[PDB]
RNA sequence: GCCUAACGAGCCUGGUGAUAGCUGGUUGUCCGAGAAAGAAUUUUAGUUCAACCUUAAAAAUACCCCAAAAACCCUAAAUUCCA
RNA sequence: UCGGAGUACAAAAAACCCUCCGAGUGAUUUUAAUCUAGACAAACCAGUCAAAAUAACCAUAACAUCACUUAUUGAUCCAAAAUUUUGAUCAACGGAACAAGUUACCCUAGGGAUAACAGCGCAAUCCUGUUCUAGAGUUCCUAUCGACAAUAGGGUUUACGACCU
């Protein structure tokens, strides 16, 4: 007819790990098409806007302030156009590390 | 989320409006 | 697959599986990624690495290949300077 | 133009009484597809207070709102999610003002 | 299978009919008729 | 479904209507300042600090120290304004400022800083390094009096010990000189404590040099309870903290339980708890000076371990946790050939019966 | 505007080729690529045309 | 779509008259629930079937004793349209180890410890 | 059209137990558990996987799941994750 | 065949010969490597990310960038390459290496899983009555009609469905 190509499978864009989930390094916390959840502490950002934990720990979700990069012209312009009392807020995903860095073990008593 | 009390904390499009007689 | 041959009455094997597959003595099967030699200029470096990397087969394909291959290919093999001799066996399988 | 129940269609004013406007508006209300009446501010207020009084002095302890909100008898299996807001007064496009 | 909104009054499921009959309005009836009560 | 916010929303104060009459900030720096100002407030929602350890938020710190110097604020402000006006009246200083050729007497700046606001900076850095977290566990003090500690490397080489400095055991082998201003009517106690280096007890610390009943500034004439011991950190676990604590006392304190022998080479006797020490001497002693420094392992530690302490040198190493691996599957799907190498016991071919 | 597929080899003497999409109306292709055989920043020049 | 039903907390806010209507103590709540299954789980959702299964109410018209804790009260609220719930009454106290074989549960909701004395 | 009562290409024998995703049938008793469809396919009259399910064997967590948490102009019934 | 929006309102998935946008590529230089934890997605094949470590440039980044950036693409085998690559509107796009019409001269195995006739469901269409009065009727809505509209009934025509054969 006139409407063609409307069939396309879903890309499973969603949130994988919720708050309190114990994850390891490299686990993909969430995937998205547009910036819905921003990475925070110990969460990387893949080139397809996916979020993966960098350290092993507990996943948390926090509402925080948004201070954009000065090089991002669109965000900078939005910031300057914001009124005097307005502060941008976003939802960030964090990983609280549970495993210590290491332990000082005795090797040899020389 | 919508059912959470913190819904609409990121609402910013109402703070900037950028789309005589 | 010929379950009963005409000359000897034995069970034959398909040559495609032995040509494009490798069976380890642990029961696993080895195979290459599909499309690792087609249009390398159009693909990303990570995608090319994934194509070049070897992969395994799951239970269903392993059982299919075992059915389609005779027990001669399931024997223990001691080749000289065999790269896969270290992978022939399985260790620390808590099942 | 979609019209719901309880929405005004034509609103009139002036220095006239209610009898004549009701008299020549009842024909329009009847010829309208949905049931309609020629009401005024006083008539609308009177009906709303009458409905409030009826639903407040209802004698039987069992009401559609109570049962639907409490999931008595597992009735939400038969009911619709919009019945929690309709409170049994609206069924499809039909509205019965006598059903509390 | 009919739509949610129809013109034929959408004859209702029996348990909903019973629910409506149970929840029908009951007006308050006084003990003595006040017309020619004192 | 909608829920009511548990408190005031962030941007609910400003009016949405008539935005053109509301002033804006056009500076990314202004927005950054506002954002960092707001980020420090105790919001009712789950913030970053709560999950990443703001250290129990507010803490009512017990103050154990001397009262602050009572200074006449009005006269101090008048003198400061007069000094500023006299400095402003000069024309040569203005010329230097315009021509961008101006210098500052850093020695006088440091002296004035120590005199007026050095104690607060020292206290906050000692917070940051966790001195009070391990010495009193609940109490912070203001180092009101200065404390200049200096080690002598030779005839003309002097290494200062500032708050957080790094001094090697080669420099710290000999007893240091301590200077502080005090009249000839008070008594002081100096205590050098090693916070890290106790092999057995984690909740205990070492003593290196404890001298008590110091008349005024003269530290040598005061009786030394514990003789000086050069620092001995472990080779692996480095950067231990050594703190000189100076206490002012009123009465002539004598103690027979904390007395240490002249050799004092027994680590069993060289085990200390500043909490219990201040509990014992809480009536008279009050901490007024503090100077802590970092110390790592060098070649001189072996001599201390062998000749003095009569022990073998312990060697440590920062070992890392083993990498995490999932449960090995019977039939891994689409996994690389190296999947079997992640669970290999050793890189040695094992022939079972052959 | 049709593109061209060109196979370019290393100028470091070692045999190392890679394919690149180019515009037909451009000059001969010459770039600075990375050679893993010599592990160096190597000038690569056009020699062959594979696909249109 | 037909899904599970959220019951607002206003339903479980007892009125002052409810106590003397249902014979309950307004100030001490009771301790144990006697729960009986009246209706069938047929023509009922699978989650309700699972709740009935985990409450130990497979056989209808057979009472089961449960605690009065919110953990089980949640499931009781979920399947409250299929069960009759009474407070366990102990006119003669808890049965000791010597009265375990001589106990009975009268249909009025009480547990008698001395039943059929000789 | 006709070629021995059926000719858009005779009849017999052999290949031949032709081949049929198509139709029909499939023979004693009792007991246990027990399934209505996601993806490909000259494929939707069928096959091959996945999800279910059956007979055995290893283990340990499995359903219900309070908080807390899951987006930005408005958005209901309610969903996911866990004590 | 592939992607975006609603249907599919809030984790994921979700169809129609459902309503709309597109894609089968262009431009530029920063020409964008090797190896390997751990994960997303998925029947399978495929697609996706990616911590640490190594080679070359600041001795501080390298995910090539932009066009709604999401789609801009194709599996074996085989041919040409010569050390390392490429080759298909295989567009019926999980692709047979290459095969058109007509049969009312037709045949066979099946299907009421699927049409033409009948039956049946609905009443778009058709036919009836009543409600509403502006208007025609020389004045006058209803002697005879009655536009724009309302309610209800019948199952005669065609259409729709594909439930019995
Ligand atoms: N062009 C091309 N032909 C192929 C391929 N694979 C098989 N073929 C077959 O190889 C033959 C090539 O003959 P051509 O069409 O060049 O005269 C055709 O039968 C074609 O179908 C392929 O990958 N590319
Ligand atoms: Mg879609
Ligand atoms: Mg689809
Ligand atoms: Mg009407
Ligand atoms: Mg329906
Ligand atoms: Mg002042
Ligand atoms: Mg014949
Ligand atoms: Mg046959
Ligand atoms: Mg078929
Ligand atoms: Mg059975
Ligand atoms: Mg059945
Ligand atoms: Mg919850
Ligand atoms: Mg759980
Ligand atoms: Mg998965
Ligand atoms: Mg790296
Ligand atoms: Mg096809
Ligand atoms: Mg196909
Ligand atoms: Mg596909
Ligand atoms: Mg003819
Ligand atoms: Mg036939
Ligand atoms: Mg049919
Ligand atoms: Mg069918
Ligand atoms: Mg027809
Ligand atoms: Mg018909
Ligand atoms: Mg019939
Ligand atoms: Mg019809
Ligand atoms: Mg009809
Ligand atoms: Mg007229
Ligand atoms: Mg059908």
């Amino acid at each position: 007819s006139k409407n063609l190509g409307g069939k396309s499978p879903g890309k499973r864009f969603g949130i994988k790990k919720m708050e309190g989930h114990y994850v390891h390094a490299g686990n993909i916390l969430a995937t998205q098409r547009h910036f819905r959840w921003h990475p925070g502490a110990h969460v990387g950002l893949g080139k397809n806007k996916c979020l993966y934990a960098l350290e092993e720990g507990v996943v948390r979700y926090t509402k925080e302030v948004y201070v954009p990069n000065p090089s991002n012209s669109e965000a900078v312009d939005l910031v300057t156009r914001l009124p005097q009392g307005a502060v941008l807020y976003k939802t960030f995903v964090h990983v609280v590390p549970a495993k210590p860095e290491g332990t000082f073990k005795l090797v040899a008593m020389l | 989320y919508r059912s959470k009390p913190t819904h609409g904390i990121g609402r910013y499009k109402h703070l900037v409006k950028a789309q005589v007689r | 697959v010929t379950y009963f041959s005409s000359r000897k009455g034995k069970r034959k094997t398909v040559k495609a599986v032995i040509y494009r597959f490798l069976r380890l003595h642990s029961g696993l099967w080895l195979r290459r990624k599909a499309g690792y030699k087609k249009k390398l200029w159009k693909k990303t470096a990570a995608r090319k690495r994934r194509l070049r990397e070897f992969v395994f087969c799951n239970k269903t394909q392993s059982k299919l290949l075992d059915k389609m291959t005779t027990s001669f290919w399931k024997r223990r093999n001691w080749y000289a300077d065999d790269p896969y001799q270290k992978y022939q066996d399985r260790t620390n399988l808590k099942v | 133009t979609p019209v719901k129940a309880g929405r005004l269609i034509v609103e009139m004013g002036g220095r006239c009484e209610f009898k004549e406007v009701q008299g020549f508006l009842d024909l329009v209300a009847h010829k309208l597809p949905f049931p309609a009446k020629a009401v005024s501010r006083e008539t609308l207020e009177k009906m709303r207070k009458d409905q409030e009084e009826r639903e407040r002095n209802n004698q039987n302890p069992w009401t559609f709102e109570r049962i639907a909100t409490a999931n008595m008898l597992g009735i939400r299996k038969v009911l619709s999610p919009y019945d929690l807001t309709h409170k049994g007064r609206y069924w499809g496009k039909f509205y019965t003002p006598e059903r509390v | 299978g009919s739509k949610a909104v129809t013109r034929h009054r959408r004859v209702m499921h029996f348990e909903r009919q019973k629910l409506m009959a149970v929840t029908e309005y009951i007006p308050p009836k006084p003990t003595i008729n006040p017309r020619c009560l004192p | 479904r909608r829920a009511a916010p548990l408190g005031p929303m962030p941007n609910e104060d400003i009016d949405v209507s008539d935005l053109e009459r509301l002033k804006k900030y056009r500076s990314f720096d202004r927005y950054r300042r506002r954002a960092e100002q707001e980020a420090r407030k105790p919001h009712w929602w789950r913030t970053y600090r709560e999950h990443f350890g703001e250290e129990s938020g507010p803490k009512d710190r017990v103050d154990i120290g001397l009262p602050p110097p009572k200074v006449s604020r009005t006269q101090q402000l008048l003198e400061r304004k007069q000094a500023l006006r006299e400095l402003r009246a000069n024309v040569e200083e203005e010329r230097a400022a315009r021509l961008q050729t101006a210098r500052i007497p850093l020695e006088a700046v440091r002296a004035e800083w120590e005199r007026t606001c050095g104690p607060y900076h020292k206290q906050r850095l000692a917070e940051y390094c966790g001195l009070y977290r391990d010495l009193f566990h609940g109490a912070t003090f203001v180092p009101r009096v200065p404390l200049h500690v200096a080690y002598a490397v030779g005839e003309d080489d002097l290494m200062p010990v500032y708050h957080g400095n790094e001094v090697t055991p080669t420099e710290a082998a000999q007893a240091p000189e301590v200077t502080y201003e005090a009249d000839e009517g008070s008594l002081w106690t100096l205590l050098l404590t090693n916070l890290d280096g106790h092999l057995l007890e984690p909740d205990a610390e070492y003593v290196h040099w404890l001298v008590t009943n110091i008349p005024g500034n003269r530290v040598t004439e005061g009786q030394e309870t514990c003789p000086y011991l050069p620092p001995f950190p472990a080779r692996g676990s480095g950067f231990h903290r050594f703190a000189f604590l100076l206490f002012k006392q009123d009465k002539r304190i004598d103690f027979s339980g904390d007395t240490r022998p002249s050799p004092c080479y027994q680590l069993a006797q060289r085990t200390f708890h500043t909490f219990d020490f201040y509990k014992k001497h809480q009536d008279a002693m009050t901490p007024a000076g503090l100077a802590f420094f970092q110390c790592r392992w060098d070649d001189s530690v072996t001599r201390v371990f062998h000749q003095l302490l009569d022990m073998r040198e312990p060697v440590f190493e920062f070992v890392r946790p083993p990498p995490y691996h999932p449960k090995q599957k019977r039939f891994p799907h689409r996994q690389p050939l190296r999947y079997l190498d992640r669970y290999r016991d050793s890189h040695e071919p094992t022939y079972g019966i052959y | 505007s049709k593109t061209i597929l060109v196979k370019m080899m290393s100028q470091a003497g070692t045999g190392f080729s890679f394919n690149t999409k180019r515009s037909r109306l451009r000059e001969k292709l010459t770039l600075l690529h990375y050679d893993p055989v010599v592990k160096k920043k190597v000038l690569f020049v056009e020699q062959k045309k594979i696909r249109s | 779509k037909f899904t599970r039903s959220r019951i607002p907390d206003k339903v479980f806010q007892p009125s002052p008259e409810d106590h003397e209507k249902y014979g309950g103590d307004p100030q001490y709540p009771h301790k144990l629930h006697i729960v009986t299954r009246i209706k069938s789980t047929k023509r009922r959702p699978y989650w309700e079937k699972d709740i009935i299964k985990m409450l130990g109410l497979e056989k209808a018209h057979t009472p089961q004793v449960h605690k009065n804790i919110p953990s089980v009260n949640a499931k009781l609220k979920v399947v409250k349209h299929l069960i009759r719930i009474k407070p366990l009454k102990l006119p003669q106290g808890l049965p000791t180890e010597e009265d375990m074989a001589n106990t009975c549960l009268k249909s009025n909701g009480e547990l008698v410890v001395r039943w059929l004395l000789n």
